[PDB]
This record gives structure tokens, sequence and C-alpha cells, in this order.
């Protein structure tokens, strides 16, 4: 556990991507159910979630040419969520709008480092490989299905003046008994509609998230139920199949419900290849980035790993000496971490350089190598 | 590919608003009552009332106000519907042929805007200068009342106060002035604005803002010579008029929140107030300017949804949760200390939460037993056709579920009463209900930090066994502490010939959001006493239970479980099925099992007797709030959902692809207008174009029937509806296709796979010329294979055959 | 699975001298190419056991890496700069040969070789 004095804004800044980039403040948002033709990046095998900051490092002349083309147009590219990425089988995905770019000279080859952010979910309609090799996709935007208050249909015309509200569980019982009163006119009670209300699930997930992130729910967490659900999903250590099943959900209510169900059930994180070697527990998860405990990062190789920061981690062997080269968390040094049974690469043990820092040592595990398990 | 027919067997009985004025004539006194999709006009006599006209609209009456602009002889009627159809109407009577002509009509729905939390708020200016509509937050729509506005054009004005609670037009002002109660982070405040017609904006009001009570709910506009506005909350009834600031806090109204009001004296000296629990108070204004406010408890009426003062001291109380009342107010208190004496009672079947069909008196003549009302207005309603005979049994406690047991000649009813925390330690009942006055009453055995509070309400659930003949509360068994009863079945299982009442429960606690504990209890009734036969614990809420081929199909949160009845009289688990949704709705048919979630998530499973477990057949996920589900037939499943709508889904057993065999096609959609609650198989007519019969109950007391048609008959009825929509004038001239269109604010589609029966049955009401016009150039009777021409008498016979199913 | 022992770095019989070209290559070229972010695969010899490449040393007859060049420059194994330049070009040529053109490691090697060729024209004459 221990206390923290790191200043967490640097993870989100991705200072390992050279100096200050050329920031973009514009925003391109297309209409709902509007079919657009978007190019697809080749070397991105991630299931992107809206709002999740995505760093990238591309050096292929094809990649840099496509990036130079997109910088001049709408700065929006598609990120396919592959069910079976061995054959590029995609059915869902999420758009990503570029907000920072930086080409680097005094360097061997022409390379560009990019910071983008996820935007709009979408269904994949047509994947067309050009003669160039790069592929385009005709794609329908998927809308956000926010449903009204479940009592607005039953609602009594006279009780309309009681639907505005000026020791927390007393307040929540008052909220339940006042909002969903007309539930007595239906075949189901108040506590059942409390399970399908937005604010109740939001507060339950806030209680569960106050365990990891010590930042107050005043400003760090969003207010919109859809934005809150997406922010929670961005830092949910689950495998790729369950992340696909979660991205399929359109109604934010079901998203929050499945999120809290996952938080209730999945307690231990094991190795994906071993399936029988506990790596860590949900209790040890602590937040080190503003985006949450798990955030996406990129290495000089060009690979993007979803790093989840934990305080303790069991059943791991350490490989290599510590190194500060291209460290995602400035002021710390990484060391390769293999599984104790299958030797699969699980993550990196990050140790502090200066002795005044805290935590002096933590772990950053990649999401692609972990698997949630229930005992 | 649905081919269905829905018909209204009982028009809605709930009263959701009423007014008084001079609509039919200047010398007459007219009482206008709204019943969701029905409008009733009466002439107030010294006797009581007199029925002059009842009409039906193509929209849910949300706003209903009377007004007379300068230049008319009698009052006009403004009406707004749930689909934002606005219309101004006039009364016209020439001898006997009465006609409600449309003076103005229009669709006022904006292109953008989120509907407010306070719903639709329509108000009218005293000098008849404009009509104000509150629909979306931060947007006040104005319709100027000029002689040329026939399309009802409206313009929007911006509000800095987004969360508006209530608003009323003030009396006695040069410019039209509004007074409203809003909320900001500092608290709740009241504020006045002046609407300009030249500038189409707001100007500062006649008096600045005030910081009012934190629960200021209602606003009353006081006419001249008093003026100003009264602000009423749960604990204070204040008054503001320029510099005049008066405030009181009578403790008599601290027992319940006041909801509705009505003006007694035209000058504004007396007002009627109604609280939630049904208490009726009198608010008196004492005299150039106001002297003092006084609250005096008149008496106890039905749970008033709306109030109106007729004359002679007679008051009408419109109630959705209970019967509507006509009462008398005396000047002296009686023996019990009340000023109210009941005069007459009008039936109100809403809300219907469950029901069952029985062959009571005559074998074949089906009758319907429904759990209606809530709180002290709860009751059992026994309905049979003769237009419809209804027997009432008031229970004075909220009913929930109900089923019939034939061998014991009785009914099992789940009910719940409200109790308050005792001063010493326990619970005390507000009123003696059916559970506290039973011939026999027992409690259950067994198998809580931060307990109780200071005088808060708690629910207490009971299973009532009631005789079918005398309707005496034979037994009133009580369940455990902090327990909620959900399911109720009466059936025989296994080789046991005993019929049992099986009840599913759930342990509901303040700290647990989702219940993780529940009971399935099996009672047997005989010799006038109930003995708890069996009890089985489960790890969740038992939302619903079903009899399935001699076994018990139960739903425990996200699990579906099957129980067998052993010779040791114990429930034995056979096979489970774990889903992605919590099984709320459970239905069966032979070997098919239909599971439904609150958000329209539908699943269809099949029992494999040789394998002994459940296999997934099909499913469909379309997010929308639900209410009730029913299995029409092997390939047809009916349900209801948000915005008062019905739908029917189809599967494909044979089909073509394994990936598409597991999908349910949305073959039927329809807009009802009533919030449906519970479907059930049965028919009320003595025992054909139709196949099947499923009755359904609603919230506003409406009762309907759904049945299945063929292909040729469906096409013929669709053509008949298209022809009848042209020749029939609509009250307010609202399009029938616009009224029956599946209207959710996320998507609007036309109605398919459903034949509106109220339109087909109005074919006999119109005259013979319209009949010969509608039957003109038909020839779509593709039953023989070729074209079969139709005549008027053919269709009269067919329609009269379609009126002999309900 | 031969994984032949890495090339010899020190030789006591070989003479030790620090010419201008060699100390420049060690203090400029090697440091620059080492603190690059595309240099990790060449900091170490090709461990053909881990990478499961049984055909690397059967095709690459003269292995070389930048770590071996560093350990040779630090031991003064080189007599002239021709040897160091030959070792650099040998590493680049092996990386080009074993892999197919257009691969990621090939592009990294091209970048490193371009930087090396633009840093090698700044060759000062011997003292
Ligand atoms: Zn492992």
């Amino acid at each position: 556990p221990n206390i923290i004095n790191f200043d967490t804004s640097l993870p989100t800044s991705h200072t390992y991507l050279g100096a200050d980039m050329e920031e973009f403040h514009g925003r391109t948002l297309h209409d709902d159910d509007s079919c657009q033709v978007i190019p697809v990046l080749p070397q991105v095998m991630m299931i992107l979630i809206p709002g999740q900051t995505l760093p990238l490092q591309l050096f292929h002349p094809q990649e840099v040419s496509m990036v130079r083309n997109l910088i001049q147009k709408d700065r929006t590219f598609a990120v396919l969520a592959y069910s079976n990425v061995q054959e590029r089988e995609a059915q869902f995905g999420t758009t990503a709008e570029i907000y920072a770019y930086r080409e680097e000279q005094d360097f061997g080859i022409e390379i560009v480092k990019v910071k983008a952010i996820g935007r709009q979910r979408f269904k994949v309609l047509e994947l067309r490989t050009q003669s160039d090799g790069i592929q385009q996709a005709k794609v329908q935007i998927l809308p956000e299905c926010v449903l009204p208050s479940t009592m607005s249909a039953v609602q009594l015309e006279s009780l309309n003046k009681c639907q505005i509200f000026p020791c927390s569980y007393k307040w929540w019982q008052k909220y339940q008994k006042r909002k969903f009163h007309c539930a007595n006119l239906t075949s189901w009670p108040r506590w059942l509609y409390s399970l399908y209300d937005a604010e109740t699930l939001m507060d339950r997930i806030k209680k569960q998230l106050r365990e990891w992130d010590e930042n107050l729910k005043d400003d760090s967490l969003p207010s919109n139920p859809i934005d809150f659900s997406y922010r929670v999903a961005a830092c949910l250590p689950i495998d790729d199949v369950l992340r696909i099943q979660l991205l399929k959900i359109g109604s934010a209510i079901q998203r929050l419900r499945c999120e809290l169900d996952i938080m209730n059930k999945c307690t231990s994180l094991c190795c994906k290849q071993c399936q029988e070697t506990e790596i860590t527990t949900k209790n040890e998860i602590f937040s080190l980035s503003l985006c949450g405990p798990m955030a996406a990062y990129v290495n000089p190789h060009g690979y993007v790993h979803e790093t989840l920061t934990v305080y303790k981690a069991c059943n791991l062997n350490l490989i290599g000496r510590p190194s500060t080269e291209h460290s995602w968390f400035p002021g710390y040094a990484w060391t390769v971490a293999q599984c104790k049974i299958c030797a699969s690469h699980i993550g990196w043990k990050f140790t502090a350089t200066k002795k005044d820092m805290s935590p002096q040592k933590f772990w950053g595990l990649t999401r692609s190598a972990l698997l949630p398990t229930i005992p | 590919m649905s081919y269905n027919y829905v018909v209204t067997a009982q028009k809605p009985t709930a009263v959701n608003g009423c007014v008084t004025g001079h609509f039919t004539s200047a010398e007459d006194l007219n009482l206008l009552i709204a019943k969701n999709t029905r409008l009733e006009i009466y002439v107030v006599t010294a006797e009581g009332l007199r029925p002059v006209k009842e009409v039906g609209m193509y929209g849910k009456i949300a706003v209903m106000e009377l007004f007379r602009p300068k230049g008319e002889s009698k009052d006009l009627l403004f009406i707004l519907t749930a689909k934002y159809n606005a219309c101004i109407l006039e009364y016209k009577q020439s001898g006997e042929s009465i006609d409600i002509i449309t003076r103005a009509h229009g669709n006022v729905q904006d292109r953008i805007g989120r509907p407010s939390e306070t719903g639709i708020i329509g108000i009218i200016d005293p000098e008849c200068r404009m009509i104000g509509l509150r629909l979306y937050d931060g947007l006040f729509k104005v319709i100027p009342l000029d002689r040329d506005n026939k399309e009802l054009k409206a313009f929007n004005i911006r509000l800095e106060e987004l969360h508006v609670i209530d608003v009323k037009f003030l009396y006695g002002c040069q410019a039209p002035t509004i007074c409203f109660v809003y909320q900001d982070p500092q608290g709740r405040h009241v504020k006045t604005y002046e609407v300009s017609l030249r500038e189409k904006e707001f100007n500062k009001g006649p008096w600045k803002q005030e910081n009012v009570e934190a629960e200021a709910s209602m606003v009353i506009a006081v006419p001249e010579p008093f003026g100003g506005a009264i602000i009423i909350g749960q604990e204070s009834i204040t008054y503001h008029n320029g510099d005049k600031y008066l405030a009181i806090a009578p403790p008599i109204i601290k027992q319940s929140t006041i909801v509705c009001h009505n003006r007694v004296d035209p000058n504004g000296s007396r007002y009627l107030l109604g609280d939630m629990e049904g208490r009726l108070f009198m608010l008196l204004l004492e005299k150039v300017t106001l002297k003092d406010l006084r609250v005096e408890l008149l008496g106890e009426t039905s749970i008033a949804e709306c109030l109106t003062y007729l004359d002679n001291g007679v008051v009408f109380v419109g109630s959705r949760l209970g019967d509507s009342q006509l009462v008398k107010l005396n000047v002296d208190s009686n023996e019990q200390g009340s000023y109210v004496v009941a005069m007459e009672t009008f039936t109100n079947l809403g809300p219907i939460v469950d029901m069952c069909v029985v062959d009571l008196e005559r074998q074949g003549q089906g009758q319907l037993v429904t759990c209606s009302g809530a709180f002290k207005e709860g009751s059992l309603r026994i309905i049979r056709n003769g237009k419809l005979h209804i027997r009432t049994v008031p229970l004075y406690e909220s009913p929930r579920k109900i089923c019939y047991q034939e061998v014991s000649q009785c009914f099992g009813v789940l009910s719940s009463r409200i109790e308050v925390q005792d001063t010493s330690g326990g619970t005390t009942a507000l009123r003696p209900s059916a559970s506290t006055q039973a011939l026999s009453s027992s409690v259950s055995s067994s198998k809580a930090p931060h307990e109780t509070s200071f005088g808060e309400e708690v629910e207490v659930h009971n299973l009532l066994i009631i005789d079918q003949h005398t309707f005496e509360v034979l037994h009133a068994h009580q369940f455990l502490q902090n327990e909620y009863a959900l399911s109720l079945v009466s059936c025989k299982l296994g080789k046991d010939p005993n019929t049992y009442f099986i009840v599913g429960t759930a342990m509901v606690y303040p700290e647990e959001a989702e219940p993780k504990q529940g009971r399935i209890v099996v009672f047997q009734y005989s010799d006038g006493k109930l003995q708890t036969v069996a009890e089985k614990e489960v790890k969740g809420a038992v939302y619903s239970m079903v009899e399935f081929n001699g076994k018990l199909l139960a739903s425990i949160n996200s699990t579906v479980r099957l129980y067998e009845w052993t010779t040791e009289k114990e429930l034995r688990t056979e096979c489970n099925h774990y889903n992605n949704i919590m099984a709320l709705y459970l239905k069966t048919k032979g070997d098919f099992i239909l599971v439904g979630d609150l958000m329209r998530s539908v699943l269809l499973l099949a029992y494999k007797p040789m394998e002994g477990n459940f296999e997934e057949i099909a499913r469909d996920f379309n997010p929308n709030w639900m209410s009730a589900v029913e299995i029409l037939d092997d390939d047809n499943f009916l349900g209801a959902e948000n915005a008062f709508n019905l739908f029917v889904c189809q599967k494909d057993s044979a089909a073509t692809t394994d990936e598409e065999r597991q999908h349910l096609q949305e073959v039927g959609l329809f807009h009802l207008g009533e919030f449906v609650n519970v479907f059930c198989h049965g028919s009320l007519v003595m025992q054909t174009p139709t196949q099947g019969s499923v009755l359904f109950g609603t919230v506003n007391g409406m009762i309907g029937l759904v049945t299945s048609l063929s292909e040729s008959w469906y096409n013929l009825l669709l053509d008949m509806q298209n022809r009848l929509n042209k020749v029939i004038k609509s009250v307010g001239k609202i399009e029938h296709s616009f009224w029956r269109s599946f209207h959710t604010e996320r998507k609007t589609e036309p109605a398919t796979g459903f034949i509106d029966g109220d339109l087909i049955e109005s074919f006999l009401d119109i005259s013979r010329p319209k009949m010969q016009e509608v039957v003109a150039n038909l020839q779509y009777d593709d039953g023989s294979g070729m074209k079969r021409e139709a005549t008027a008498d053919d269709l009269i016979k067919v329609v009269e055959e379609l009126t002999r199913i309900h | 699975s031969m994984n032949p022992p890495p090339p010899e770095t020190s030789n006591p019989n070989k003479p030790k001298r620090q010419t201008n070209q060699l100390q420049y290559l060690l203090r400029v070229v090697l440091k620059t190419l080492w603190k690059h972010q595309f240099a990790w695969p060449f900091q170490q010899p090709v461990d053909a056991v881990k990478l499961n490449l049984p055909d690397y040393y059967k095709i690459i007859k003269t292995p070389m890496d930048m770590g071996t060049i560093k350990k040779r420059l630090e031991n003064n194994y080189y007599w002239n700069a021709q040897e160091c330049i030959q070792d650099f070009n040998t590493m680049f040529t092996n990386c080009y040969i074993y892999n197919k053109p257009g691969d990621a490691i090939v592009l990294m090697a091209e970048a490193l070789e371009k930087l090396f060729l633009q840093k090698i024209n700044e060759l000062p004459t011997e003292e």
C-alpha cells in the first residue's frame, strides 16, 4: 500500500515520446448511424475504448504516409476490435482522433510519434484492401442508447412535483423510496428498479473504485452515465473476449451492470497461458495514472501494452538488470518479469531511482498476459 | 408476418385530471373529466351530474384546461396529448346530433430537446393572451392566443433556471406574467417573469426572487383582488404578492405531502388541498389585502389525483389509485369529527397488477379476478359480461399477486400493508386492513444491524387465502422480517395429489443493493387453516415461478432452476441454467420456456427430457424498459414495453442458418397508450376467425384482449383500417397512423403486424353512406385464391362476428 | 542449437593503443548508436537459443553486435579504424541478409546504418 508522492500527470503525458508535440484542439464528431469510410492502421491489435488515450510510434513509410494524409484531413482513423486477429477478423471497433503528433529528424529513419483518443464505437461493414496494401473500412457508427427514467412511463401527473431532489446509505434509501414510488403501480418493487437506475450503479462503482484510486470522485470521475461507464471500462483488467462483449453493449445501464458484476466476481488475476498460477489480486490494484490503474503505453519497438499498476505481485521471476531507457513512468526503472511456471512475459517490476520517492517499488502487468479468475 | 388483433374490452377508468367551466353553454355548469384516452362531459345538476357526451381521442390527455377569450359566448377547451398533439376544441349541439368541431390543432414537438423531469406543464393566461407549455428543460414554448393562429404556431424562450418544478400565470397584470419555483445550488427559489409578444423574450417581474422552502412543490395563482401566488410544500404554505410576504407552518400537514389543489370560491377565499394519504384540508384566505392564512382538516377522501368543486357544496375527487368519489362538505362536524360525507362512488379498476380467469358461477362463462388499487384503496375486482358487471371487494391494503385454487374453492392473494415504527419497539398499523381482520392468521418460522428508525414506513407482506363465494379473508399468513414476496403459484407437482400454494420471497436489506437470499415456501390449505408444508432456501430473489410438466420452474437472480417434488415432500434440484440477465419474466408452453429481462432482453430455451438440462434456442437484445410478457404460440411471443407499446417476436424452428436460428424477428409493433401490466390466457365469452385469446391489464384500469388472425384476414383488416382512417374525422384531427405509431423518443416507426380493434368496431357506428363508401372497390378477400368482391352486409356480419369475442 | 561463443574481445598478445580514430569512434559513434532507441537488438549477440532461429548462424558466418564492438573498443583490441568500420558493416550486412526486406528489424538496421554513415564521414585524421 504505502503513500504516494509521484505526481501522476506524467503517465498521461507520455513524456517518453520525445519533447513537446504539436497539439490539436479541434474535434471531429460524426453523426449517429452515419456510414463513413475510414482507413485502418495495420499494426494495432488493440480493442480500443472511447476516451482511452492511445500512444503510437510508427516508422514504416506506408504508416508515415498515411499519418501525413490523416493529419491534413480529419485526423480520424479506425481501430478494429479483432475477434480472431490471426486472420484480421473484425466486427466491432472504435474510432480514434489524433490530438498530438511529432515527426523526429536527427534520427535514422523517418519516424512519427502520435497521441490519439478514442471517439465513437462502430460496427464494421466492409473491409477493403487497396492496391497500396493499406486497408479502408466502410463503417456504420453505433449510437449511444441512453434510456429514459424507468418511472417516467408510470409517473403520476400529480407526483411530477416530487421528482427533483435538492451517512450516505440513509440518503440512498430516501432516494430509492422517493424516486421509484410509482413502482407500487407495477408488478415489481422499488429495489428492483434501483438495480437498473443510473446513479445507484454509478455510486456502487464509485465505492468500488475508491479502493484503487485515491483521487476524490468530485472531479476525476465523469458525471454522464455513458462517459462514466466508458471511463470505468477503460481500466477493467479483463481478457479480450470479455472486452469485446463489453464493447457490444450499447445501453450504458447494462454496461455499468456488467462492470459491477465483473468487479464483484473476478477477484484474482492469473497468467493467461498458465490459467493455474495466481499473479495478483484485485485488492492490490492501486491507481498511478489519472486515466486509472490501467492505461495504454507504447515502447520503442512499436508495441502497445495495456499496463495495470499493482502494489504487490506473486509468482514472478525477474529477468535483466533495471533500466530507465524509455520508461513509461519517469523516475522509475523497469525489469523484465516472467511467469514462475510458463515463463511468459507478464509485466515489469518498476523500482524508484530516487530514494525519497514512494512507492519505492510496484508492478506493471500487461493486460494481454493476464486472465481473471473466480475461486 | 405477425397477423394479430388487439381490442379494448374495458375502456380506461382512472381519472388523471378534471376541470369545470361553461363548455356546453354559458348558462350550464360543465364538469370535464379525463380518463387517459377518454373525455367525459357532464352537466352539473342539483341531483348530481348528467351524462351528455363521452368522446375518445387519439392521444393521452396530459394537459386539460378551460378558457374563454374576449369575444366568445362559451368556453373553449385546450387539450395536449402525450405525443405533443395540441388542439383547441368547441362544443356544438344542434338538436340531437352533437359534434365536437376542431377549432385549432397542431404538432408542437420540437426538433431538439430533452423532456423535463416534471413532465408536460401546460398553463393559460387569465386574460387569454397566450398559452405556455413547459416541455423541455430550459425551453418555455409560447403559443399566442390570436384569432388567426389555426396551426398553433409556437416559439421558444430560453430559461436560466433549468430545473423548474411548477409554474402558474398570475392574475391581474398588464403584461402576461408567470411565477415559477426553481432550484439552484443555493437552494429552492421562486421567481417571476414577464413574457413579451413584441420581443418574444422575458422581462423582470413585478417582484424579485425569494428563497422559499427546500420542498416547495406546488404553486397556486390567486385571482383578484388578492393577487399574488401561494407556494405550498410539505411543511409551509407561504404567500407572495409584491411586498406582501406571509408565511405559516401548520403542523397538521406535516403528516403527508400535499399533491393537488382546486379553487373553490372564484375570488380565491377558500381552497381545497389533498395530501398523498388522501386527507382533504381547507385553506382559507382572510381579508384590499390578505390578512392571514389558515389550514383546517376537512376530512378523509380517496387518494385524490385531482380535485374539483362543483356547487351546492359538492366536490368531485378523481383518483387513479382508487375509486373516484362525489362527496359533500358540511358546515358542522359529525360524530366522528369530519366534515365530509360520501355521496357516490365511481369504479376505478386501476392499477391492475395481476389477475386470473375462473369459471365461477356458470361452467363456461369466464370471469376475471383482478388485484386493483393500492394502499387503502386496494381491492379485488370480479368482472363478468352481461355492458360489464363488476363486483368490488375493498381490502384497504395494496395487493400484488393472485391465483386461483379449484379444489379448495379459494383464491391466494399476495398483499402488502404499510406500518410505522412503534414508540417502544416494533410496528403499528395505520388502519385495519384485510390482514388484521382475518378469521385466522399465522406467521412463518425461520431458517440485522442498524435496525428501525424514528417513525418511518415499512412494508409487511401477507398471503391471504380468501373464499370464492363469501370473499371473507379466511387466512392471512405473514412472512418474515425484511422479506418481500414476489411470486405466487397454485399447482400440483410430482405424484402428490395435493394442490399447493407456492410463494417465492427475497431478503431485502438496506445495505444489499441486490438480494442474495430468498425462500421458496410451499403451503397447503384445508379445514380453514394454513400449515407451512415445505421451505427451501436459495441464493437470490425468487422473482417468478411457473408450473412446468409436474415440476417447479423458478428464477433466482441470474439463474433458472428446476425443482422436483420428492416423496419426502422436499424440493430437489434437477438442472440449472445460468444466463447473462436476471430472469424477471418466466413463461412456459409445453417444453418451451420464455425468459425476459427488464430491458427487453428476450431468451427462449427448450427442455431436453432425455438429456435433463436446458438448451438455448434463441435470444434477442434490444434495450427498452419492459413490463409483461406472454407466449402467444410456438413461434409467437407477445410483450409490452416503454412508452405504452406492445410488440410480438417470432422465431424460426426450421429456418436455414444456425447463426440465424438463434435470433428473434421483431415482426410486430404497436402503440397502445396504456401501460400494460400482466397478460393471461382466457376468454370471457361462452365457447372461428381467431385462434387464441390473451387478456391484458393496464395501469389506468383499461383491459384488453389480444388474439391471432390469418394472413388474408390481416391484409383485409389493414385495408379496412386504411379506408376508415380517411372518412372518419378525428377529435382534434390527429392522424390515426401517428397515434398508433410505435413512439419512443429514440425511434418512431409505423405500426405493423397489429390490427387496432377499436377502429374496426367503430365501423358499425357510422352511417350507411360511409359504409358504402368504405366498402367501395375492395376486392382483397384473397381466401379463395382469386379476388372476392365485398358488400356492406358481408362486412357488417364479419364485424359483428369480431365483436363476439369480447 | 550451437549458439557459438561470442567473438573474442581482449587479446593480451595483441598490442594496445588509443589512436585518434578509435577513441573518436568509441566516444562519439558508439555512444550515439548505443543511446539510440533502436539499438537494443544489437547491444547483445543474437541468442539463437531463445529466438528459436536454427538457421541464423548457418547463414550468418561472421556474427557481430554492437556490444562486442564496445567490448573490443574498451580493450583496445582494434589496431586501426578499418576493423571497427568492417565490424559495423558486417553487423548491418548480417541483419540485412538473414531477414526479408521490409521487416521491422530491417528498417531499424537501415536507420542505424544511415546514422552511422552520416556520423562516419566526420572522421578526423590520425594524430
Ligand atoms: Zn504462466
